[PDB]
């Protein structure tokens, strides 16, 4: 029998999960998104210089990362070399969407499958309070905490649950565990997460523009000369503080303490393949010169990392709403979609499903993590030492769906501690003078470029071909295109898909541990469809 | 019961307009959700998943509330480009809006259509108002692509204090998008000055002149926001891009190629 879950909430777009369930487990699974917009076709023909405009609608949640690497592959393809301090900007717009992205996930969208709600109303404030205090080094007193129940109780007692009408922990549930202690630690940061978010968003606005969907950035650099003020880098600077703090004393601290009562999910929901294209240039032609790296692990082997080759990147059609059953290089990608109904000829998706040197792969922190961890990054190796040591498990604990999302929260942290390099170097380069953003450039007769991005979900990849100042093919290839995409030609499984077989399921009714891995995953249907 | 029902929906959208919602001030989200309205569906945010969410839906549009609608709505070839639950977009709005004491549009996408609506709109993407005015809806539309999140929440609470806003013939709200970005822009004085950027890596660029000859949409823009700011903190022309008019009806087409006048 199977169990359906439409629409999947807490997630980002339309996303439809069928499972086949035997002996309590999935044996079965199919990824099935469900909403088509059409970019592709829609970018046919345009000026190269609208595409970051258009692209950057993909997804409102990755605002800016489609901005990044729309400007990246049309820079690449009329060969401009942006300026120093327009690399840097770029860089720093980056590491603040990580944090504010991160730190949503954790709290608003995934927290609910691990975390009963109702059950802080449980919880004895002062003992909840000694706890907190034996987490962090941020002090946390009971009447702040009992604050949050009165908050709780003033909501339960309206009759009016609102986003917990129907919550699945709704009359306790089998599969949440924590005490109502941990509860309430947790109920009282996610009202917390909410106004830090605005922080993050508004530092991010400061290089950007706007949030959602900045607006500075060129071909050629940026446009942004205003936030080269001292007092503007100083305003960016104390949000950045309050926020980075939060995330080392808040977050991380709550993230492995819930992870710590459900240690069984450590070995839950495994995949092998990772990979990423690295963040944070200092050359931009050169993926080696990005501070996280790039590198591709295969199966399971932290031992041997290869080269990543975007040659080797093909798109499936064989299971999608497409015409046809050819796999293509993104130069030389097609979108014509054709609708079959539901499984109509078995294709069960709106998004194509991209295949690496054949194999599906699996994007994201975790892979980025593991490429970073394998190839010695220190900041990434003294933080997954933090973490395994917290605990008590070996970096075979990585490879779970507990694992994709402590590895969220090492991403988040080693973004947040370069901010301050690339701040200070800003800054210095302003008080020398050297307050250059844009570099001129002009279209080639004809040229193709492509824009690595490794955005806060993995892999981003967009590819040009233009002739005249004209585009003839735009393609997007999304990490959540990677993870959540259907089978290949082939048949082989998405990391989602897969990751999905061998979960066990307490109340059928009420399928939370489909929800915890599709989660783990960050799915952003509206990237991978585009 | 006690707060104002609101059921939120999504539609043909990239969930920007959600996200600038998050991101409302005096009142943070956390105050609006908990004490001015009931949020009774919200895909987003929700704690059960599946048909759980489906139940809520249905039992909320049996009461008094308001309907927010966030993306545009796919109707060619029958809108199955579009699905929930495995029923078209259209098809749930056709249902649910219809039952509201008010429409709310939220975004370019469900005011107008939006970026799947530009040419050659695959999906046959149109806006709230085009697609179900004759089932009777006339929603009042917050344009941007997002919208100011005051714009939106101001919105909410004044239907909820003080009753109907008046409208512009495009729908939006006089009292936000009653004046153009450049009436109200501050490099207002270099375009009087004749100062004028005509490169981005420029002196005049540096100096923060007039971005008109860079494609600045602002003279055309009916939007607020030079003096609401976003983020509490800046604004495209302010960070020294121009405007790209993305709270006007077919922006995407009518004012692209966007760098040039
Ligand atoms: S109006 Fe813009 S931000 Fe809002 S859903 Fe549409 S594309 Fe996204
Ligand atoms: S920058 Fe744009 S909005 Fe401001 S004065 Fe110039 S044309 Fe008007
Ligand atoms: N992060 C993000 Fe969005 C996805 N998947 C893209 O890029
Ligand atoms: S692009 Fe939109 S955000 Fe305001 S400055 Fe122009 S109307
Ligand atoms: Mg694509
Ligand atoms: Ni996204
Ligand atoms: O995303």
């Amino acid at each position: 029998n199977k169990i359906v879950v439409d629409p999947i909430t807490r997630i980002e777009g339309h996303l439809r999960i069928e499972v086949e369930v035997e002996g309590g487990k999935i044996k079965n699974a199919w990824s099935m998104s469900t909403l088509f917009r059409g970019l592709e076709m829609i970018l046919k023909g345009r000026d190269p210089r609208d595409a970051q405009h258009f692209t950057q609608r993909a997804c409102g949640v990755c605002t800016y990362v489609h901005a990044l690497a729309s400007v990246r592959a049309v820079d690449n393809c009329v060969g401009v070399k942006i300026p120093e301090n327009a690399t840097l900007m770029r860089n720093l717009t980056m590491g603040a969407q990580y944090m504010h992205d991160h730190l949503v996930h954790f709290y608003h969208l995934h927290a609910l499958d691990w975390v009963n709600v109702a059950n802080a109303l449980n919880a004895d404030p002062a003992k909840a309070a000694r706890l907190a205090n034996d987490l962090s080094p941020k002090k946390t007193t009971t009447e702040s905490l009992k604050a949050v129940q009165a908050k709780v109780k003033a909501l339960v007692e309206s009759g009016q649950l609102g986003i917990f009408t129907n919550a699945y922990f709704l009359g306790g549930h089998p599969a949440y565990v924590l005490p109502a202690e941990v509860d309430l630690i947790a109920t009282a940061h996610y009202l917390e997460a909410l106004r830090v978010q605005v922080k993050a968003a508004r530092a991010m606005a400061i290089f950007g523009a706007k949030n959602p969907h900045t607006q500075f950035t060129v071909v050629g650099g940026c446009t942004n000369y205003d936030s080269l003020r001292p007092e503007r880098i100083a305003e960016f600077r104390k949000l950045y503080k309050e926020v980075r703090e939060f995330i080392e004393q808040v977050y991380i601290t709550d993230l492995l303490a819930v992870a710590g009562f459900y240690k069984n999910w450590a070995g839950i929901g495994k995949t092998s393949n990772f990979l990423t294209c690295g963040e944070f240039p200092t050359d931009e032609y050169d993926l080696n010169s990005r501070y996280t790296p790039q590198g591709v692990i295969w199966g399971n082997d932290l031992s041997k990392v290869d080269d990543f080759n975007p040659d080797l990147i093909e798109e499936h059609v064989k299971y999608s709403w497409y015409e046809g059953a050819g796999a293509h290089h993104p130069y030389k990608g097609v979108t014509k979609p054709k609708w079959t109904e539901f499984h109509g000829e078995d294709r069960y998706s709106w998004m194509k499903a991209p295949r690496y040197k054949g194999e599906a792969f699996e994007v994201g922190p975790l892979a980025s993590v593991l490429v970073a961890y394998a190839k010695k990054h220190e900041p990434t190796v003294k933080a997954v030492d933090l973490v395994l040591k917290t605990l008590g498990v070996g970096p075979e604990a990585l490879f779970s769906t507990l694992g994709r999302t402590a590895a969220r929260g090492i991403q988040c942290l080693t973004a947040a501690q370069e901010v301050e390099v690339w701040l200070d170097k800003l800054e210095a380069n302003v008080k020398a003078g050297k307050d250059d953003l844009y570099t001129d450039w002009q279209y080639p007769t004809e040229s193709q470029g492509v824009g690595f991005v490794n955005a806060p979900r993995g892999m981003l990849s967009h590819w040009i071909v233009q002739r005249g100042g004209k585009i003839e093919n735009f393609q997007l290839v999304v990490p959540s295109t990677w993870n959540l995409g259907p089978r290949c030609a082939e048949g082989k499984l998405s990391a989602v898909e897969q990751a999905l077989i061998g979960t066990p399921i307490a109340d059928p009714k009420r399928p939370v541990e489909i929800l915890r891995t599709v989660h783990s995953y960050d799915p952003c249907i509206a990237c991978g469809v585009h | 019961k006690k707060r104002p029902s609101v059921v939120y929906l999504h539609n043909a959208e990239c969930t920007g307009c959600s996200e600038s919602v998050l991101r409302t001030v005096d009142p943070y989200v956390d105050e609006l959700i908990l004490d001015v309205i009931s949020m009774d569906y919200h895909e987003t945010l929700m704690a059960g998943a599946g048909h759980a969410v489906e139940e809520a839906l249905h039992e909320a549009i049996k009461g008094d509330f308001v309907c927010v609608i966030e993306g545009g709505i796919p109707m060619g070839d029958g809108g199955y480009w579009g699905k929930v639950g495995g029923r078209n977009m259209y098809d749930i709005c056709a249902e649910v809006a219809p039952k509201a004491k008010a429409v709310i549009a939220i975004g370019t996408c469900a005011t107008y259509g939006g970026v799947q609506a530009a040419k050659p709109n695959p999906t046959g993407t149109v806006g709230v108002n085009e697609a179900l005015g004759k089932l009777g809806v006339k929603a009042i539309n917050i344009a941007g692509c997002p919208p100011n999140p005051m714009n939106f929440v101001g919105t909410v609470v004044h239907l909820l204090t003080k009753g109907m806003p008046e409208l512009d013939k495009q729908g939006r709200p006089v009292m936000f998008f009653g004046e153009t970005v450049h009436d109200n822009c501050p490099r207002l004085k270099h375009f009087e000055a004749g100062e004028f950027a005509t490169s981005f890596g420029s002196p005049e660029a540096k100096k923060g002149y007039c971005l008109y000859e860079l494609g600045c949409k602002g003279p055309d823009t009916y939007n607020n926001c030079p003096k609401q700011l976003f983020n509490q903190v800046n604004w495209p022309v302010q960070a020294g891009h121009p405007c790209i008019a993305c709270s006007e009806p077919n922006f995407w087409d009518l004012y692209s190629p966007f760098y040039s006048a």
